[PDB]
């Protein structure tokens, strides 16, 4: 009879009200995916600021990070689920060009190329952290190892004119840093065209400016998406 | 690990197999016999359709 | 006069076809129902009403040189003219402000605009246009005082437009001159932001590696060229008498009307909209 | 040594299979009447999910069903009147599968947290958490009120005991991620398709692999038993479907077309076992003929990739889900 119908309608109304209330909270939060190679420093960078998730708020904006470390398969069948995230955070140890573990930077570059050229991840930008700067500087100052031994093309490489070296930077450490950044940007620029970009940063384990960098990068990402939608860019 | 694979293949090798014609005939007979009670095959009258 | 009917019969068909197509495509498909598309529906509705109940009667009145619908229908037609023009112009400013908010502040845009607020804004716009058009005209607060005005109001077959100096200024200010500055400021800010983003991209990846100007030029130029001269002569002909002829007035006003047919060709050039049109 | 013996055994198996192919299914079914043209129209549309949908399972009463979404919700519907009955919030927002108990008392769930969770509908609250897998859950099915079979991405399947939360038995032998499974009508055997392009027929009571089929060319995404229980169908991402027979121990027919290049996400049979419904990545579903391999209909009412598909026990309706957060009931 109608006695069951009334209760059904009341329950449906309550559920709909709850869903409408939760939608407002869902639509105003940003999700980030954290990826990195082995021994790159994912845990150190996330501690400073199956699955592991953290929540933090900056400038009254809600952010939500993920760290998929439960699965360590060479292939990634679960990478198609993260096709609606704001950005991807890629962490690489730039001071590991002499570790056999093809060395480690070659594996990191191959992983970055595979992630960039993916059917599902064709509209997601990447925030790139080039970790372990001090170790790279220490390796460069010492004459024990040479980059051209493992990366022959570095011999003919020259420092770009548009650079901002710090006062403590030697001419050689700046050259090496920009060589590695350009090595990543060369793969970055070739594939995509306007749909998604890359944001490279030089990072160590003592600076605490990473939250501001992520904030600014996400703001730029959303602004560029809106500009491109209206055919203004 | 190779011994386990060898044992598994040895166990799988000795299984009786019937003719493909017999299996095809059995599937065809089942499909023909149970064809009457398939609402998706033959559309049902709207009187007994709960969704319309 | 033989070809005038032929050329004016195409305008009605174009307006009706474009606006009906836009409204049907928005209504039929659920993926096209967003907050932004709500304003486009209002703009299309105003343009459709103008195409249906304004252009045919005006064309017939011009061709026959006589208003054969008494004295009530002339006033109703004038009220509908003012209402449709105002409600069509204000929605463009609404859309410009929406884009400004979407681009300048991207984090707070989602919380700022909601369905209820959009509905409230649309209702307020239509209420303001109705107050501007129907309230003064039907209450006879717009008529002039010279002998010619009295003679033309007395005649049942004559339906001309005469207004006092205050009403023309007030109507022009409310309809045109206020949205224009807002849209100009908004689009200046949008262009600045786009230029800044382009400069940042070039400084980032320039070694390995016009649209905004063209889009803004189209959007501003169509509206300004269509509606600017009429709202100048609308004040010129009351400030300085015996300076503006009737044929020029009619020609500029009709140049203003045809902007309602160009709207779907500017605000509906999207891959989703084109796919929806193809599916129809 | 051992490798040579394994190769010899494989060659012997291949030779034994080829001797039993007296004829072909296509040859025998030449004179049967074609099904003709089949057209289905949407009857209901369900709204309320805030994100894309992966899983869906019909009820035993053919009236209630459950669905899982990325937003972290588990909603139970009423297809007859379109009324939400329940809405369970999940602790982890990454859910990949769901199931509905035969008696309707409980509902299972799982995903990227490597845990299977059971909820008590008629008490809703979490009743038991099952842990021990080292990879994301891909599927789970209820044997009865006190047992459940799950598969995960660590290339293993397990049989659980809900009362104590202990693995009664474990199944090993796959060299890739296990993607799906389906239980037999009498609940004594089940099949599982993995990412190494191979499907195996397990034994629940004993715990051993009995047969292996290797007809595909890429990852296997879906699997489903024939209503008889002596056959099953698979769907891979190379736009092909194949029908395998257990007794003949070999492939019988292939369901492919020259205009389809997208992958297959789900398959399902019909009540009589004559129609085969398969979902694709090109946003629409196709209907095949089991005995003819001739397409006989298209369901094209979705605006995004179709991820799940199910047919009721009485064979009265077909439910589909997609990544646009909408369910549709066809008839
Ligand atoms: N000296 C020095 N060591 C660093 C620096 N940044 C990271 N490390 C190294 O990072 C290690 C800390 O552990 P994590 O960085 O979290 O490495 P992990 O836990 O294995 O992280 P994953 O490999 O991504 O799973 C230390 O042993 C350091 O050797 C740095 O700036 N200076
Ligand atoms: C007869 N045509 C009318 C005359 C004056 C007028 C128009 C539109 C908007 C206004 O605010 C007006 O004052 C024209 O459409």
């Amino acid at each position: 009879q109608r006695n069951e119908e009334k209760a059904q309608r009341e329950a449906n109304k309550k559920i709909e009200k709850q869903l409408q209330k939760d939608k407002q909270v869902y639509r105003a939060t940003h999700r980030l995916l954290l990826l990195g190679a082995g021994e790159s420093g994912k845990s150190t960078i996330v501690k400073q600021m199956g699955i592991f998730e953290t929540k933090f708020q900056v400038d009254k904006v809600n952010f939500h990070m993920f760290d998929v470390g439960g699965q360590r398969d060479e292939r990634r069948k679960w990478i198609q689920c993260f096709n609606d995230v704001t950005a991807i955070i890629f962490v690489v140890a730039s001071s590991s060009y002499n570790m056999v573990i093809t060395n480690r930077l070659q594996e990191a570059l191959n992983l970055f190329k595979s992630i960039w050229n993916n059917r599902w991840l064709r509209t997601i930008s990447v925030i790139l952290f080039l970790n372990k700067q001090d170790l790279l500087a220490e390796k460069v100052l010492a004459g024990k190892s040479k980059i051209e031994d493992y990366f022959p093309e570095f011999a003919r490489y020259t420092t770009p004119e548009d650079a901002t070296p710090e006062p403590g930077e030697d001419p050689r450490v700046t050259r090496a840093k920009y060589f590695i950044r350009d090595e990543f940007l060369r793969i970055s620029t070739a594939s995509g065209d306007g749909r998604h970009y890359c944001y490279p940063h030089f990072t160590c384990a003592v600076d605490t400016e990473n939250i501001r960098r992520v904030f600014n990068d996400c703001r730029d990402i959303i602004q560029r998406m809106h500009l491109r939608q209206y055919e203004l860019l | 690990q190779a011994r386990k694979l060898v044992e598994q293949l040895k166990m799988e090798a000795n299984i009786d197999r019937i003719k493909v014609s017999k299996a095809a005939a059995d599937l065809m007979a089942y499909c023909e016999a149970h064809a009457k009670e398939d609402p998706l095959l033959t559309p049902v009258p709207a009187s007994e359709n709960p969704f319309r | 006069v033989v070809g005038m009917g032929i050329v004016m019969s195409l305008i009605v068909l174009a307006i009706v076809f474009g606006n009906v197509l836009v409204i049907t495509a928005i209504a039929k498909f659920e993926r096209l129902q967003t907050v932004t598309n709500y304003f486009i529906t209002s703009l299309a509705c105003a343009d459709l009403v103008m195409g249906l109940a304004v252009v045919p009667f005006g064309a017939a009145h011009i061709l026959t040189k006589t208003w054969t619908f008494g004295n009530f229908w002339c006033e109703f037609w004038t009220s509908i003219d003012v209402l449709c023009v105002t409600a069509s112009i204000e929605t463009l400013c609404v859309i410009a402000v929406d884009r400004y908010f979407a681009i300048t502040s991207p984090f707070k845009y989602q919380s700022l605009l909601t369905k209820n607020k959009a509905r409230v804004i649309i209702l307020m716009v239509w209420i303001v246009s109705g107050l501007t058009s129907f309230l003064p005209i039907q209450m006879h607060w717009y008529r002039a005082t010279h002998q010619e005005a009295i003679n033309c109001y007395a005649e049942e077959t004559c339906c001309d437009f005469f207004t006092n100096q205050a009403y023309a200024i007030a109507s022009s200010i409310v309809s045109f001159y206020v949205p224009l500055v807002i849209m100009v400021f908004v689009y200046s800010r949008v262009f600045q932001e786009a230029k800044r983003q382009l400069q940042k991209i070039d400084k980032s990846e320039g070694r390995f590696h016009h649209k905004a100007l063209k889009t803004l030029g189209i959007i501003m130029g169509t509206f300004t060229l269509c509606w600017l001269p009429f709202f100048i002569v609308n004040i010129v002909h009351v400030i300085q008498d015996n300076l503006i002829r009737k044929e020029v007035y009619i020609l500029l006003n009709w140049i203003g009307y045809v902007n309602s047919g160009f709207n779907p060709l500017i605000y509906c050039r999207s891959p989703d909209f084109r796919i929806a049109f193809q599916e129809l | 040594q051992l490798r040579q013996e394994a190769e010899q055994l494989k060659n012997q198996i291949r030779d034994a299979r080829k001797a039993c192919a007296d004829a072909t299914l296509s040859q025998i079914t030449n004179n049967i009447d074609p099904v003709g043209r089949i057209q289905m129209r949407t009857r209901r549309t369900l709204r309320g999910h805030l994100a894309k949908i992966y899983a869906m399972h019909w009820g035993t009463d053919s009236r209630l069903l459950v669905s899982a979404s990325q937003d972290g919700k588990l909603i139970i519907w009423d297809s007859y009147t379109t009324n939400k009955v329940h809405a369970i919030p999940l602790r982890s927002s990454w859910v990949m599968t769901c199931a509905y108990a035969p008696s309707g008392n409980y509902v299972a769930c799982g995903g990227l947290d490597n845990i299977c969770s059971i909820y008590n509908l008629k008490t809703v609250r979490v009743s038991r958490e099952l842990a021990g897998h080292t990879g994301y859950l891909s599927c789970c099915r209820f044997l009865d009120d006190n047992q459940i079979v799950t598969s995960s991405g660590d290339t293993t399947c397990a049989l659980w005991d809900i009362e104590t939360g202990q693995q009664t038995t474990t199944f090993t032998g796959h060299t890739g991620d296990v993607m799906s499974l389906s239980l037999a009508p009498d609940t004594r055997l089940f099949v599982s398709g993995a990412c190494d392009a191979s499907a195996k027929l397990w034994d629940v009571r004993e715990g051993m692999c009995r047969q292996t089929f290797t007809g595909h060319e890429s990852d296997i995404n879906a699997i489903c038993f024939f209503p008889n229980g002596n056959a099953f169908a698979t769907g891979s991402d190379d736009a092909t479907c194949r029908l395998f027979d257990l007794r003949a121990d070999q492939e019988l027919m292939t369901y492919s077309h020259d205009n389809i290049i997208c992958g297959i996400t789900s398959v399902s049979f019909s009540k009589s076992g004559r129609l085969l419904l398969a979902g694709y990545d090109d946003f629409n579903c196709n209907v095949w003929d089991a005995l003819k391999a001739d397409r006989a209909g298209v369901l094209a009412g979705h605006d995004n990739r179709v991820s799940c598909l199910g047919v009721t026990d009485d064979g009265m309706a077909v439910a589909t889900g997609s990544w646009d957060s909408f369910l549709k009931i066809w008839n």
